[PDB]
C-alpha cells in the first residue's frame, strides 16, 4: 500500500496500488482505496483497510446529507474537520491512514491525516508502507504549479517506483484527477507486470474424483 | 531486545527423476518489507553429482554451506574418493545436530544421484532429521507448492488416473509452473529463477526470470 | 503420532504412522517411525525427530562397540539403560523424546519405555504419542497373552487405525515389525484409505 | 473432570453418568446426581465450573417447565438443546460467563430420539456418541470400535459394561459408581445403579 | 554490544565504470542530540578498498583498528600480495558472525568498496552476518530514501559514468538531508579508482524551501 | 517543536520551528506551529500534535463565543485559563505544552506558558518544546530587560537559531510573529 | 491461535455461467475429533448461498443472527436479497462488533437474481469486504488453497471441469492440512438447478 | 503423588508401596515395583521427580554395595540413612538438585529395627510411623489411632488393611494393588501381594 | 557532574562543579572532580563514580610505568588510548564520561573526549555531564577561535555558571584549572 | 493525578507567641530541571489563616482556587462568622481522603497556618489524609532535615519569639539549600499575627564554603 497526492497548477492527482496483502500473503489482486466522498472531494485510505471503509463512508454519507441540507458544494475544509474529530474521539484506536483532496470555490486543497487526529494542509503528501519511496520521488522531481500530464507521469512515477521497492506494494496503479469542472476515474492506469502464459494444461477430467453421495434441487 | 535470527525468507525445490536431480530456487534476499538484491541464487554446487539448497536464515546458510565445502574436502584428501549423496547427508545431520541449543535457523534440501544413477532428494529440518523423498518445496512458499506436487508427480487423491514415470522436460515446465503460480501469491519468490540440473554427464544451470514485481 | 508395542507368547509386535506435521502444517506423510537399530533390536520415533534419531543411532554405535568387546550381542535392559543414562545428562534443556525400545534376550521378549524425563520401566503393553490414549483404549479391549499371530496382526493394525481416526495428528502409513527369537521381521506397509476401506463393511 | 457418557441408538439413547463430587484431593460425596429432568423425555446432564451447574438447571428447567405450563404442551429436543446454546451464547461475550461442557438427550413422538452435544463455547452438535472430558480420550476409541446404528439395547449395555472396564484399568482416578438411564417411547426409565465391589 | 550509544547514521554507495564511490555524513548522534558534529565515518583502507559504516561508532574504530592492523601484517610480508575486497568481506562477515553466535554483536552496518583488477566491487555486511553484493548500497534509512533513486537510475542504464554517479550521490544525500530527523548538511565523498584511494572533503548541499510560501 | 515567545514594551513577538517529526522520519516541513485564535491572541504548542490540535480548536470555539458574548477584546489570562482548564482536567490523555501570548488593551503585551503538568503562570520570557534545553543557557545569558522590538526578533532568531542547530528533532524554518495595537506581522526568516 | 481452534476451510470458486462453494465436514476441540456432518454452508435463499470459517461458536451465531435480518429484509420487501446487499448487511453487521469481535471469516457466492451472473466475496474479522473474479478462501490452510486456485484456475470453465477442479483443490490442500480434513461437502449451483455432491476424501 | 506406608514395630518393620505408574492421565503400568535392596536388612523405596529414582538407586545402592565389599560387613541403618541425606545435602545446593520425598528402613543386630524419613530438602527424621504424598493426609489419622508401640504384627497387617480400606474410599486417584514386605531379624520377607478384585 | 575542558594556544583550561549527588540527596557539596594522572595531563569525570575512580587510578598505574620506562615525558593521545582500551573493554559494566585534557610537549594542547561507548575524539572544546545540556546553546553561540587564557576562564566560568543555576543535580562550587608549559593553576571561584 | 510532573520541595512552619510564621522556597523544578525559578507556594488566605505546600504545582492552583471561592462564600454571607483554622484543615482533609478513596489522589503535601482568638494553629494535611497537629511542621526533606532543628530548640524551650522563630527558620532554609539537591536560593517567608496575615520578600542565604579548601 503506497498512495500519494499533489496539487498542480489547478487541481488534485491522487494516486493507489491495488494490492491488498493479509499478513505475509497476497491476498487481492485488485483493489480500490480511492473512494467516494463527494462529486468533487475524493479519499484515500491506508493501513487497516475495514476502518478506512467505515469511516469514510461514515463521513461521505454525512457531507452527503450536509450538502443536500445546505443546497451548494461541500467544502473540503468541512470534511477534515469532522475526520479530525472523529478520530481523535476515538483516541487512535482506530487505525485511518488518510489523503483527503478535493476542490472547492477557495481551489484546490490537499490534506493527509495520521490516524490520531493529526492532520497537515500540503502541496503533496504520501502514506502508507512504501510512502518513503514516492515521498522521495517527489522530493526529486517536484517543482511549483505543474502542468497535468507532468504530474500525472509524476504521480505514475512515485508509485511505480514504490512498487519496484515496497513488499507490501504492487498491482496496477490507480489514479484520480480532480478539475473545477473535469472529474475523472480509471481503472488500470499503466500496468506495469504481465504473467507468463502457463507451460503445462493441468486440466483435469469428467470423471476423475470419487463422488460419494448426489443430491439434485431444481428451481425456476 | 536484540533478536538473533531474521527471516529472509526464499523457496526451494526439489524433484527426484529417474536419473536426473532438479534443484531449483529463487534468488530475492529480503529483510521484513524491504528488498535487499535480486540476485543471490541458493543452489550451490559441491561435487559433481550433488548440489544444496540452503534458505532461511542467510548468514546461518553461507556458514552451513562453508563448512559443508570444507568437510567435502577434508574427506577427499583422506579417502581418495568424493562422498555419496547419503553420506553428506549423514554428516549434515550430525552437524545440524551439533548446534542443538542454539538452533540453525535453516531450511535444506539437497539433491543428487545415488551410486546406482537415480534420483535422491534428502530433506532436512532445522534441528536435524532427515528422509529420502521424491520431491519437496522448503521455505516460505512450501505449503503454496507441496499439494500441487502431490497432484502431478505423486498422483495422490486421484481416480483413474495412471502412474507415468516423470519425464525431464516435463519437469521442466512444471518447475517453471508452480514458480509461476506461487510468484504471483508470495512475497518472497524472487525474479530469477535458478534451475540446477544434475545429470550422468555433469551439472547444467538454467536462468529463467519471472515478472519483477 | 501414535506408536504402539506389545509382547505376547510368539514375540513382539511393533506398529507406528507415519504423519509428522509441523504445528498445523504436515510436513511429510512416510516419515519411517520405527527406526531400525540392529537385526535384533528396535527403536521408536515419539515427538522429536531429530532427537530420537540421533540418540539412538548413538545407542546403535554404543551396542556395537559392546558386540565387538565382548563377542555376544547386547541385552535389550542394558540397551534401554545406557539409552536413559545418556539422556539424564541435558534435563531441563529441553529433549522431547519418548522411545521404546524392543529385541529378544536371553529371558527372551523385552519391552522398555524410555522418556526424556528419563523414566525407565518394563511392561507388556505401551503406546507412545499424541494420539496414544486412542490405541491403549482398543488394544487393552484386545489384548491377551495367548493369541495367534494374524490375531495379533488384525489387532495392532485395526489399533493405529482407530487411533488415526480419532487423533488429528495421526495418520499416513501403518508400518507394521514383527519381533521373533531369531531376529525382526517387516510384515507389510498399509495405507489408512485401503483400511477404511477394509473396515467400513 | 469426569467424563459421563451418552450413546445412542436407533430407538433409545443410552447416557450414564457418575456419583462423584470431587474437592481439594478428597471424595466428598460418592452418590452425587447429575440428572435434570426436564420434560417426560429430555433428560439433562451437566459437567463444568461447579457453580453453575446448579444454576443451569434452575435456568433451564425452569423455563421449559414455563413453556410446557403456558402453551399445553411439550418441547422438541432439538428446540431446547437449542435454547441452551442461544443462553450460553448470549452469557458468554459479557462480563458473567458459564463455564459448563455437557450434551443433552431427549426423544421426540416424531423425531423419535436425538442427542446433542454442547461445549463450553456454546457449540451445537448432532452426534451418533459423544464425549467431553478425559474419559473422552480412553473411551471414545472402544465405543468406535463396537458401534452399529442398529445396535439392540442389551449390547448397548454390555458395550457401556465394557467402556466402564477401560475406565477402571488405566485411569489415574477411582470413579466407583456408576448411574444410568435409559429414554424410550415410554418415557424416563433408570436401570440399575453400575457399581463394581471393591473389597 | 547491547545497547547502541553514539550512533551515525546512513552510508550510500554506488558503482560506476571502473570505480565505486561511496558517501556518508560526518555526524556524531546520542538519542536526538547531535553532538560530534565533525568526525569521520570512512576509513581509506591501503589502495584498492575502501570501508563505510553506520551504528554504533566505538565499534567501527574497534573495526578500524583491527583492519589496520591486519594490512600492515600483509603489506610487512613483502610477498607482492594484497587482499582482494572479496577477501575483506568475507573475513567482516566472518567476524561479524562469530560476534553474534556468542550473544556479543557488534552493532554495525558496513559497506565495503572496492576496485581491484578491472572489476569494480561492493559488498554490504550487516550486524547479523547478513551480506551480499549488489551494484548500489544504501544503509539504514537510505535503504528506503534513496535506495530508490538508484535503483530508479540504474533500470533505466545499468552501466554509469563518475560524473553522473557523483551527481545521483549529491542528489541522493541532499533527499537524506531533507527527511532525516537525524541527518546534517555536511559530508564527504570517498572514491576509489585505479589511481587510488581519494577521499573528498566535507562538501554541503544546496536545499529549496520554496513550499513554505505555501501557507 | 522549539517555540518561543518573548514579550517587549508595546507587545509581544513569538516564534517556533516548523521541523514537525514522528519517530526518525520528518513528517512536514513546514507547518503552522502557532495558531490565531482571536485576532490579538495567539498560541504555540509542543508535545504531541492531534491533541494540541484538538484543545485549540476548542479553546478558539469556547473563546470566540465568549468574546462575542461580551461584546468586547478578550483578555489573554481568559484564554490561558480556557487552556489551564483543558489541560488540568485531561492531563491523563494530553501533552501540551502550551505557550500563550498576545497584546491586550487592559494589560498591554503578556506571555503566559502551560506545561505538559497543567499549572500556569505569567512570564517575561518564555521556552517551550523538547530541544529549547539547550538554549536555556543562551536565554539566561543574552536577555536584556527593555529590549526593542527589533532586538527581541534578532533574539529569538539567534534563539531559534542554534536550537534548530544542535538539536536534531528541531530544524526546517523560521517563522515568528510580531504582536502589539498595530497589527500581527508575521513573516520567514532564515540565518 | 483461536483461529486455530477448531480448523475449518470454505473454497468459492466462480465459473463461467455459474459458481462452486465447498468446505470441509470436521468438527472437533484442536486435536480431538467428535463428529462428521457439522455444516458450514448455509443456504441464504434460492441460488445463493453463505460459508463460515473458523470458531463454531460465532459460525452458528452469525448464521441465525444473519438469518434474522434476511427474513426481516425479505418481509419487509417482497423482492428477495441483491447479492451486494448480503455484503453490505454482512459488513454491517461484523462491524457493530468493531472492539468485540467474531471470530469468522464469512465467504459468499451466489448468482444474479434477474441475470445469471455470478458472484463471490469474502469479509474478514472486522468486516472488510473484497470481490474477485477467480476465488476466495478462508480457513486455516488458506495458502494450500491459494496454492491450488492459482494452480489450476481457468476463467472460462463448464460445470463439470469447474467441478473436477473444486474438487482437486480442495482434495489436495486438506490433504496437506492437519486440523481440517474429515470429508468434503460440495455445492455446485447455476441458473436452472442446485447440485450438491460429497467427495471421497481420506477420513484420517 | 501417591504414598507408601512404612510403619514400625517392636521387632519388625512394616512397609510397603504401590505398584503405580502415572502418565500424562494414563496408569502406564500396574505392576511396578519400587523396592531397592540396599542390604540384607536395608531397604530402600522412592517417589519424587521420576527421573531421580534410578539414579538415587544407583548411587546409594551401588556405593553400600561397595562398603559392604570392601571391609566385609554390612552397614547400620543409621549411618546409611545419614550417608543419603548427606548426598541429598550436598546435591541440593548447586546447578542439579535431586526431587525425591522417600524413607528409608533398616534393621540393626544391636539397634534393632529402625525407620528414617527424608523429604525434598535432605531432613533425618527418626520416626514410629511417617507419610509423603497426599495418602499422608487421609491415612495419618487413622494410623494415629490405631497404635500401640508394642503392636504385634498380624495386628500391624490388619491395621494395614484398614489403611487401605481408607484409602480407596475417599480418594480421587486409583490406587488397585499393594505389596508388602516385612524386615526382621532373619532378612527380608516377602509378603503376600494386597489388592483388591474390583468387578 | 558538569565538566568542561577548552583548549587556548598555550595550553587548554578545565573546569567542573563539585555537587557530586546520589538520587535526590546531596552527598557531598565538594568534590575533586579532575584529577591528575601526570604533572602535565588531567582527567574530569562523570557518571557513576566508583567506576570513574577505579579506571583513573588504573590508568594513572599503566600511564605512569609506561612514561618512567620511555624516560621521556608522556603523550596526551596515550592517555585517551589507555581510556579509550579501558571504557572500550568493559562498555558492559562502567559508566564514564572520561575528558582528558592536557599541555603536551610535542604536541601542545589537546583536548580529547570519551562518552559512555568508549569511542575517542579530538575536539576544541568540550561538553560533559548530565547538566551540559544546558549550556550547549551558550558553547555554541560564544565561542570564538583563538581566545586568551583569561577569556577561556571567564568562559568557562560563565558557562559552569549557567549550568550550576539551571541544572539541579549541578551545582556547589567552580573548580578551575589552567594547564600550560609554566605549570598547572587551580583555584576555587564562585559567580 | 498518578504521575506528579512539576513538584515543589520542602515547606517549613512553627508557632512562636501568638502567630505562626510558614516559610518555602519558590521553585518549580521538573525532574532534575529547575524550570521555574519564580512562582509562589504560599497563598494568603483571608484574615487568620494561611496555606503552604508541596507536590504537583497544578494540584496546588486548583486548590488555592477552591479554597479561594471557599472563602469569598463565607465572606459574601455577611454574617460576621469566619472560617476557623481547624475547619479549613478539617476540610481539606476530608477533600484529600475523599480523593484518594477513588484512586484520584491529588499529589500534594499541605502546611495550614493560622492564628485566631489567642491560640496559634499549624496543622498537616497528607496526599494520604494524614492529618494531626503539631507545634512545628516539615514536609518533604525538611523532616529529615529541618525537623530536629526544631524538635531541638523546642525541646529546650518548649515557646519562643518572634525573632528566634524568624532566625531558626533562617538557619533551617540555609540548612536545606546546603543539603537538598532540588533546592534553590531564594524563599520567602509569610507570617500570620494578630496584625494579619504578611508575605515577607524573596530572601536569601549566607553560606560557607571553607570546607573546599580542605583537600
Amino acid at each position: 500500500t503506497t498512495i500519494a497526492g499533489v496539487v498542480y497548477k489547478d487541481g488534485i492527482v491522487l494516486g493507489a496500488d491495488t494490492r491488498a496483502t493479509e499478513g505475509m500473503v497476497v491476498a487481492d489482486k485488485n483493489c480500490s482505496k480511492i473512494h467516494f466522498i463527494s462529486p468533487n472531494i475524493y479519499c484515500c485510505g491506508a493501513g487497516t483497510a475495514a476502518d478506512t471503509d467505515m469511516t469514510t463512508q461514515l463521513i461521505s454519507s454525512n457531507l452527503e446529507l450536509h450538502s443536500l441540507s445546505t443546497g451548494r458544494l461541500p467544502r473540503v475544509v468541512t470534511a477534515n474537520r469532522m475526520l479530525k474529530q472523529m478520530l481523535f474521539r476515538y483516541q487512535g484506536y482506530i487505525g485511518a491512514a488518510l489523503v483527503l483532496g478535493g476542490v472547492d470555490v477557495t481551489g484546490p486543497h490537499l490534506y493527509s491525516i495520521y490516524p490520531h487526529g493529526s492532520t497537515d494542509k500540503l502541496p503533496y503528501v504520501t502514506m502508507g508502507s512504501g510512502s518513503l519511496a514516492a515521498m522521495a520521488v517527489f522530493e526529486d522531481k517536484f517543482r511549483p504549479d505543474m502542468e497535468e500530464e507532468e504530474a500525472k507521469n509524476l504521480v505514475s512515477e512515485a508509485i511505480a517506483a514504490g512498487i519496484f521497492n515496497d513488499l507490501g506494494s504492487g498491482s496496477n496503479i490507480d489514479l484520480c484527477v480532480i478539475s473545477k469542472n473535469k472529474l475523472d476515474f480509471l481503472r488500470p492506469y499503466t500496468v506495469p507486470n504481465k504473467k507468463g502464459t502457463r507451460l503445462g494444461r493441468y486440466r483435469c477430467e469428467k470423471g476423475t474424483t470419487a463422488v460419494l453421495t448426489e443430491k439434485i434441487t431444481p428451481l425456476e | 531486545r536484540f533478536s538473533p535470527y531474521v527471516f529472509n525468507g526464499g523457496t526451494i525445490l526439489a524433484i527426484a527423476g529417474e536419473d536426473f536431480a532438479i534443484v531449483a530456487s529463487d534468488t530475492r534476499l529480503s529483510e521484513g518489507f524491504s528488498i535487499h538484491t535480486r540476485d543471490s541464487p541458493k543452489c550451490y554446487k559441491l561435487t559433481d553429482k550433488t548440489v544444496i539448497g540452503c534458505s532461511g536464515f542467510h548468514g546461518d546458510c553461507l556458514t552451513l554451506t562453508k563448512i559443508i565445502e570444507a568437510r567435502l574436502k577434508m574427506y577427499k584428501h583422506s579417502n581418495n574418493k568424493a562422498m555419496t549423496t547419503g553420506a553428506i547427508a549423514a554428516m549434515l545431520s550430525t552437524i545440524l545436530y551439533s548446534r542443538r541449543f542454539f538452533p540453525y535457523y535453516v531450511y535444506n534440501i539437497i539433491g543428487g544421484l545415488d551410486e546406482e544413477g537415480k534420483g535422491a532428494v534428502y530433506s532436512f529440518d532445522p534441528v536435524g532429521s532427515y528422509q529420502r523423498d521424491s520431491f519437496k518445496a522448503g521455505g516460505s512458499a512450501s505449503a503454496m507448492l507441496q499439494p500441487l506436487l502431490d497432484n502431478q508427480v505423486g498422483f495422490k487423491n486421484m481416480q483413474n488416473v495412471e502412474h507415468v514415470p516423470l519425464s525431464l522436460d516435463r519437469a521442466m515446465r512444471l518447475v517453471k509452473d508452480v514458480f509461476i503460480s506461487a510468484a504471483e501469491r508470495d512475497v518472497y519468490t524472487g525474479d530469477a529463477l535458478r534451475i540446477c540440473i544434475v545429470t550422468k554427464e555433469g551439472i547444467r544451470e538454467e536462468t529463467v526470470s519471472l515478472r519483477k514485481d | 503420532t501414535t506408536t504402539l508395542a506389545f509382547k505376547f507368547r510368539h514375540g513382539v509386535i511393533v506398529a507406528a504412522d507415519s504423519r509428522a506435521t509441523a504445528g498445523a502444517y504436515i510436513a511429510s506423510q512416510t516419515v519411517k517411525k520405527v527406526i531400525e537399530i540392529n537385526p535384533y533390536l528396535l527403536g521408536t520415533m515419539a515427538g522429536g525427530a531429530a532427537d530420537c534419531s540421533f540418540w539412538e543411532r548413538l545407542l546403535a554405535r554404543q551396542c556395537r562397540i559392546y558386540e565387538l568387546r565382548n563377542k555376544e550381542r547386547i541385552s535389550v535392559a542394558a540397551a534401554s539403560k545406557l539409552l536413559a543414562n545418556m539422556v539424564y545428562q541435558y534435563k531441563g534443556m529441553g529433549l522431547s523424546m519418548g522411545t521404546m525400545i524392543c529385541g529378544w534376550d536371553k529371558r527372551g521378549p523385552g519391552l522398555y519405555y524410555v522418556d526424556s524425563e528419563g523414566n525407565r520401566i518394563s511392561g507388556a503393553t505401551f503406546s507412545v504419542g499424541s494420539g496414544s490414549v486412542y490405541a491403549y483404549g482398543v488394544m487393552d479391549r484386545g489384548y491377551s497373552y495367548d493369541l495367534e499371530v494374524e490375531q495379533a496382526y488384525d489387532l495392532a493394525r485395526r489399533a493405529i487405525y482407530q487411533a488415526t481416526y480419532r487423533d488429528a495428528y495421526s495418520g499416513g502409513a501403518v508400518n507394521l515389525y514383527h519381533v521373533r527369537e531369531d531376529g525382526w521381521i517387516r510384515v507389510s506397509s498399509d495405507n489408512v484409505a485401503d483400511l477404511h476401506e477394509k473396515y467400513s463393511g | 473432570m469426569e467424563y459421563l457418557i451418552g450413546i445412542q441408538g436407533p430407538d433409545y439413547v443410552l447416557v450414564a453418568s457418575d456419583r462423584v463430587a470431587a474437592s481439594n484431593i478428597v471424595q466428598m460425596k460418592d452418590d452425587h446426581d447429575k440428572m435434570f429432568k426436564m420434560s417426560e423425555k429430555i433428560l439433562l446432564l451437566c459437567v463444568g465450573e461447579a457453580g453453575d451447574t446448579v444454576q443451569f438447571a434452575e435456568y433451564i428447567q425452569k423455563n421449559v417447565q414455563l413453556y410446557k405450563m403456558r402453551n399445553g404442551y411439550e418441547l422438541s429436543p432439538t428446540a431446547a438443546a437449542n435454547f441452551t446454546r442461544r443462553n450460553l451464547a448470549d452469557c458468554l461475550r459479557s462480563r458473567t460467563p458459564y463455564h459448563v461442557n455437557l450434551l443433552l438427550a431427549g426423544y421426540d413422538e416424531h423425531e423419535g430420539p436425538a442427542l446433542y452435544y454442547m461445549d463450553y463455547l456454546a457449540a451445537l452438535a448432532k452426534a451418533p456418541f459423544a464425549a467431553h472430558g478425559y474419559g473422552a480420550f480412553l473411551t471414545l476409541s472402544i465405543l468406535d470400535r463396537y458401534y452399529t446404528p442398529t445396535i439392540s439395547r442389551e449390547r448397548a449395555v454390555e458395550l457401556l459394561r465394557k467402556c466402564l472396564e477401560e475406565l477402571q484399568k488405566r485411569f489415574i482416578l477411582n470413579l466407583p459408581t456408576f448411574s444410568v438411564r435409559i429414554i424410550d417411547k415410554n418415557g424416563i426409565h433408570d436401570l440399575d445403579n453400575i457399581s463394581f465391589p471393591k473389597q | 554490544t547491547q545497547n547502541p550509544m553514539v550512533t551515525g547514521t546512513s552510508v550510500l554507495g554506488v558503482k560506476f565504470e571502473g570505480g565505486v564511490v561511496i558517501a556518508a555524513d560526518m555526524l556524531g548522534s546520542y538519542g536526538s542530540l547531535a553532538r560530534f558534529r565533525n568526525i569521520s565515518r570512512i576509513m581509506r583502507v591501503n589502495n584498492s578498498t575502501m570501508l563505510g559504516a553506520s551504528g554504533d561508532y566505538a565499534d567501527f574504530q574497534y573495526l578500524k583498528q583491527v583492519l589496520g592492523q591486519m594490512v600492515i601484517d600483509e603489506e610487512l610480508l613483502g610477498d607482492g600480495h594484497s587482499y582482494s575486497p572479496r577477501a575483506i568481506h568475507s573475513w567482516l562477515t566472518r567476524a561479524m558472525y562469530s560476534r553474534r553466535s556468542k550473544m556479543n554483536p557488534l552493532w554495525n552496518t558496513m559497506v565495503i568498496g572496492g576496485y581491484a583488477d578491472g572489476e569494480s566491487f561492493l559488498g554490504y555486511v550487516d550486524m547479523l552476518g547478513v551480506a551480499y553484493e549488489a551494484p548500489s548500497l544504501a544503509t539504514g534509512y537510505g535503504a528506503y530514501l534513496a535506495q530508490p533513486l538508484l535503483r530508479e537510475v540504474l533500470e533505466k542504464q545499468p552501466v554509469l559514468s563518475q560524473t553522473e554517479a557523483r551527481d545521483l550521490v549529491e542528489r541522493c544525500m541532499r533527499v537524506l538531508y531533507y527527511r532525516d530527523a537525524r541527518s546534517y548538511n555536511r559530508f564527504q565523498i570517498a572514491t576509489v579508482t585505479e589511481k587510488g584511494v581519494e577521499i573528498e572533503g566535507p562538501l554541503s548541499t544546496e536545499t529549496n524551501w520554496d513550499i513554505a510560501h505555501m501557507i | 517543536t522549539t517555540i518561543m515567545a518573548v514579550q517587549f514594551d508595546g507587545g509581544v513577538v513569538l516564534g517556533a520551528d516548523s521541523r514537525t517529526t514522528t519517530g526518525s522520519y520528518i513528517a512536514n516541513r513546514v507547518t503552522d506551529k502557532l495558531t490565531p485564535i482571536h485576532d490579538r491572541i495567539f498560541c504555540c504548542r509542543s508535545g504531541s500534535a492531534a491533541d494540541t490540535q484538538a484543545v485549540a480548536d476548542a479553546v478558539t470555539y469556547q473563546l470566540g463565543f465568549h468574546s462575542i458574548e461580551l461584546n468586547e477584546p478578550p483578555l489573554v489570562h481568559t484564554a490561558a485559563s480556557l487552556f489551564k482548564e483543558m489541560c488540568y482536567r485531561y492531563r491523563e490523555d494530553l501533552m501540551a505544552g502550551i505557550i500563550i501570548a498576545g497584546w491586550d488593551p487592559q494589560e498591554g503585551g503578556q506571555v503566559y506558558s502551560v506545561p505538559m503538568g497543567g499549572m500556569m503562570v505569567r512570564q517575561s520570557f518564555a521556552i517551550g518544546g523538547s530541544g529549547s534545553s539547550y538554549i536555556y543557557g543562551y536565554v539566561d545569558a543574552t536577555y536584556r530587560e527593555g529590549m526593542t522590538k527589533e532586538e527581541c526578533l534578532q533574539f529569538t532568531a539567534n534563539a531559534l537559531a542554534l536550537a534548530m542547530e544542535r538539536d536534531g528533532s528541531s530544524g526546517g524554518v523560521i517563522r515568528l510573529a510580531a504582536i502589539a495595537e498595530s497589527g500581527v506581522e508575521r513573516q520567514v526568516l532564515l540565518g | 491461535s483461536i483461529m486455530s481452534y477448531n480448523g475449518g476451510a470454505v473454497m468459492a470458486m466462480k465459473g463461467k455461467n455459474c459458481v462452486a462453494i465447498a468446505a470441509d465436514r470436521r468438527f472437533g476441540i484442536q486435536a480431538q475429533m467428535v463428529t462428521t456432518d457439522f455444516q458450514k454452508i448455509f443456504p441464504m435463499g434460492d441460488r445463493l448461498y453463505i460459508g463460515l470459517a473458523g470458531l463454531a461458536t460465532d459460525v452458528q451465531t452469525v448464521a441465525q443472527r444473519l438469518k434474522f435480518r434476511l427474513n426481516l429484509y425479505e418481509l419487509k420487501e417482497g423482492r428477495q436479497i441483491k447479492p451486494y446487499t448480503l455484503m453490505s448487511m454482512v459488513a454491517n453487521l461484523l462491524y457493530e462488533k468493531r472492539f468485540g469481535p467474531y471470530y469468522t471469516e464469512p465467504v459468499i457466492a451466489g448468482l444474479d437474481p434477474k441475470t445469471f451472473k455470478p458472484f463471490i466475496c469474502s469479509l474478514d474479522l472486522i468486516g472488510c469486504p473484497m470481490v474477485t473474479d477467480d476465488f476466495v478462501v478462508s480457513g486455516t490452510c488458506a495458502e494450500q488453497m491459494y496454492g491450488m486456485c492459482e494452480s489450476l484456475w481457468e476463467p472460462n470453465m463448464d460445470p463439470d471441469h469447474l467441478f473436477e477442479t473444486i474438487s482437486q483443490a480442495m482434495l489436495n490442500a486438506v490433504d496437506r492440512d492437519a486440523v481440517s480434513g474429515m470429508g468434503v461437502i460440495v455445492h455446485i449451483i447455476e441458473k436452472d438447478k442446485i447440485t450438491t455432491r460429497t467427495l471421497k476424501a481420506r477420513m484420517d
